[PDB]
């Protein structure tokens, strides 16, 4: 099978949370290709099916298991398994949708949703904004129920989609940014439940952009400004990657480096 | 894949003390010396520069230029075609180094005064050599979280980490283009490291020298390296009661970790 | 709770002679938790001696005592070591094992063991 990187959120601590997010940082890259101190992923195109996806199994106090089905190439949710059942989300094209077949062999039953992962599309089905959706061990410990009970008949639609988007911010958008596992730290650190500020949300609506900007620019200087907000919600623009560079971990494989 | 478009940016050139890299008087003269100058925020060309291709740097449609290949001699502009192309061309490096590949000379500002005439120097990492391209004329004003959740914080002199407070502007730093991070109640005074040895305690001091110990890069990694030293920001024995923060080779446990929040 | 230090090792000894303090930790995940000694004479006040990273690599020492104590960690025996070679009186205090912590309440100390001279 693929890689496996298990988290529990039973006595859950900063520095397990920590070691876990470098651990699905190394399997999602070799940080062989780096471009002005940022890491990239793999490139799509080369990529051998057997090194696609990596597997993230997560756990709670109930003992109850979940493993998330990352792509190594945005480090995002592309589906789960929860005791024999599969699910995915609507593959965005036909390459994605036959790589999904190889995910998840042994299970029995497997899903496609009729919803693609974004933000746009679950905030939709769960009713609420990522601003409205609290993050830390407590909505990750829930999340993980949810997700599982799904394959039960006991998790509706919305709390589905809910989960998905804190499952999603915690692991896929932390790994992406030491700035969101830093925040996850926080929360997790004090025992606290929290909705994200808009520095967060705006730097996951931005990281595709990032990543073009960073690999796209002449030796650091954007062609362009990237607009950004503080925490208390300001806004300000970014225009050379220096400051990014503790912010961003992994970017997307945009194009090939100067040689 | 696709080689990566190289893109041709038109960006202010901030270094030393947040002043902008000026062509004196807006004259555009052949030999018209390169200056600091406080930022513009209007359309003047002789603060926007473009980073062509070429590793030209242009205002104007003509280069930034290093008159020879010793240090201590002035920058200039000039024309991109009648002069030395090699005198013409210059490496723009992440840790805030404009280079000169043929002298291997750095861009620098051995005054931090308005008016000072920009010259190229040897490298040594000082905040005199630090530049960042940019339209942001002012600096990030940030907190800095490190071990414990605790917040870098500074007192007269000294600096510490504490716990967390919106309300302290104590614990507010801003990172400049030049490379240093100084303390918001007092822009005049930088981070600063005495020694370039291990366990040297780092202080609050005067950012005139503009020395190797006051300028300062976030790495990918979550440490505040010194780049003359090559030594990072320790929290000393991971004790924040301690109240020392020094230069220590790097490891990367958690007492070398800190996160510039917004 | 129950996490805890138990210093032992102290001793009493004339000058240039040598000691091992060790102390032996439970309760808590003992690797990559940084241990660091202190000392306190009569009179006083704690001050700092030596520290351990998560590797012996890592270590950081006052300026009283480089070049003759060193301080070890033995992550399989869930101890901490300072190796005490060169004595003199000024050595004199009981030592305390610590793991510090952000907030004071969280920092935990032993008992600490006795040297002389
Ligand atoms: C930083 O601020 C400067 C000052 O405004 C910006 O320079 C301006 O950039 C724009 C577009 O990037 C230039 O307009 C362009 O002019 C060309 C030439 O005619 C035209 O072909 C384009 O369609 C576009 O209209 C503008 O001239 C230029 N202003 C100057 C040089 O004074 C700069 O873009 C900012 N940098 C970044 C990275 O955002
Ligand atoms: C500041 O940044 C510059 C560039 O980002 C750093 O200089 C470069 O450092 C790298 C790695 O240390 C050098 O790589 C070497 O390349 C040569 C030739 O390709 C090769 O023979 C070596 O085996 C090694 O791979 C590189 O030469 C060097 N210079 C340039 C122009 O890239 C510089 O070290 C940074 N300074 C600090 C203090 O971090
Ligand atoms: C996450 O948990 C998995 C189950 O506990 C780990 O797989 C197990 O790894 C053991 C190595 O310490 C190995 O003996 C077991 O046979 C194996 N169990 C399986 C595969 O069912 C997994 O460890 C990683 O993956 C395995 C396949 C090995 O290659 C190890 O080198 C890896 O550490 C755990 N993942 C991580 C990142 O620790
Ligand atoms: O609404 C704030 C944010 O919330 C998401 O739900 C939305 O899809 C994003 O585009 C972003 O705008
Ligand atoms: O050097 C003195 C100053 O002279 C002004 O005329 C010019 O606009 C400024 O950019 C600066 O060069
Ligand atoms: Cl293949
Ligand atoms: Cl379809
Ligand atoms: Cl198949
Ligand atoms: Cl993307
Ligand atoms: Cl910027
Ligand atoms: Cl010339
Ligand atoms: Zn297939």
């Amino acid at each position: 099978q693929y890689p496996i990187i298990n988290f529990t959120t039973a006595g859950a601590t900063v520095q397990s949370y920590t070691n876990f997010i470098r651990a699905v940082r190394g399997r999602l890259t070799t940080g062989a290709d780096v471009r002005h101190e940022i890491p990239v992923l793999p490139n799509r195109v080369g990529l051998p099916i057997n090194q696609r996806f990596i597997l993230v199994e997560l756990s709670n106090h109930a003992e109850l298991s979940v493993t998330l089905a990352l792509d190594v190439t945005n480090a995002y949710v592309v589906g789960y398994r929860a005791g024999n059942s599969a699910y995915f989300f609507h593959p965005d094209n036909q390459e994605d949708a036959e790589a999904i077949t190889h995910l998840f062999t042994d299970v029995q039953n497997r899903y496609t949703f009729a919803f693609g992962g974004n933000y746009d599309r679950l905030e939709q089905l769960a009713g609420n904004l990522r601003e409205n959706i609290e993050l830390g061990n407590g909505p990750l410990e829930e999340a993980i129920s949810a997700l599982y009970y799904y394959s039960t008949g006991g998790t509706q639609l919305p709390t589905l989609a809910r989960s998905f988007i804190i499952c999603i911010q915690m692991i896929s958008e932390a790994a992406r940014f030491q700035y969101i596992e830093g925040e996850m730290r926080t929360r997790i650190r004090y025992n606290r439940r929290s909705a994200p500020d808009p520095s967060v949300i705006t730097l996951e609506n931005s990281w595709g952009r990032l990543s073009t900007a960073i690999q796209e620019s002449n030796q650091g200087a954007f062609a362009s400004p990237i607009q950004l907000q503080r925490r208390n919600g300001s806004k300000f623009s970014v225009y050379d990657v220096s400051i990014l560079i503790p912010i961003i971990a992994l970017m997307v494989y945009r194009c090939a480096p100067p040689p | 894949a696709d080689v990566c478009m190289d893109p041709e940016p038109i960006v202010r050139i901030v270094g030393r003390n947040g002043l902008c890299v000026d062509v004196r008087d807006g004259r555009f003269h052949n030999g018209n010396a390169i200056q600091l100058w406080p930022c513009k925020s209007n359309t003047d060309a002789n603060q926007l520069w473009t980073l062509k291709r070429d590793n030209t740097i242009r205002s104007n449609g003509k280069c930034l230029t290093t008159y020879g290949y010793s240090p201590g001699v002035y920058v200039m502009i000039y024309d991109c075609n009648t002069a030395a192309t090699d005198a013409t061309r210059w490496q723009i490096w992440d840790n805030g180094t404009i280079i000169n590949p043929r002298s291997s000379l750095v861009l620098a500002a051995t005054s931090g005064n308005s008016g000072t005439t920009l010259t190229v120097q040897t490298n040594i990492y000082a905040v005199s050599q630090g530049w960042l391209p940019t339209n942001n004329t002012q600096p990030f004003v940030t907190t800095i979280v490190g071990l414990y959740g605790l917040c870098l914080q500074a007192n007269s002199g000294q600096v510490w980490i504490e716990d967390c407070s919106s309300e302290k502007a104590e614990q507010q730093w801003a990172l400049y283009a030049d490379g240093s991070i100084r303390p918001q109640q007092n822009r005049d005074n930088c981070l600063t490291s005495d020694s370039n040895i291990r366990e040297t305690v780092v202080k609050i001091l005067s950012c005139g020298p503009a020395s190797s110990g006051q300028r300062w890069m976030f790495k990918n990694d979550g440490t505040i390296l010194n780049l003359y030293s090559g030594l990072v920001l320790d929290v000393r024995a991971s004790d924040p009661s301690l109240k020392q923060i020094i230069l220590y080779p790097l490891h990367g446990d958690p007492n070398q970790i800190w996160l510039p929040l917004f | 709770a129950q996490v805890q230090l138990v210093e032992s090792g102290g001793g009493l000894v004339q000058p240039g002679g040598s000691l091992r303090l060790s102390c032996v930790a439970s309760g808590f995940t003992f690797s990559s938790t940084p241990m660091n000694w202190f000392r306190q004479a009569p009179g006083k006040e704690r001050e700092f001696v030596a520290g351990v990273g998560s590797r012996n690599d890592i270590a950081y020492y006052a300026d009283s005592v480089k070049g003759r104590f060193t301080v070890s960690r033995d992550d399989a025996k869930n101890t901490v070591y300072l190796q005490m070679n060169s004595l003199k009186p000024e050595d004199t205090g009981v030592y305390y094992c610590k793991r510090p912590a952000g907030r004071i309440e969280d920092e935990l100390w032993g008992q600490g063991t006795q040297v002389t001279v």
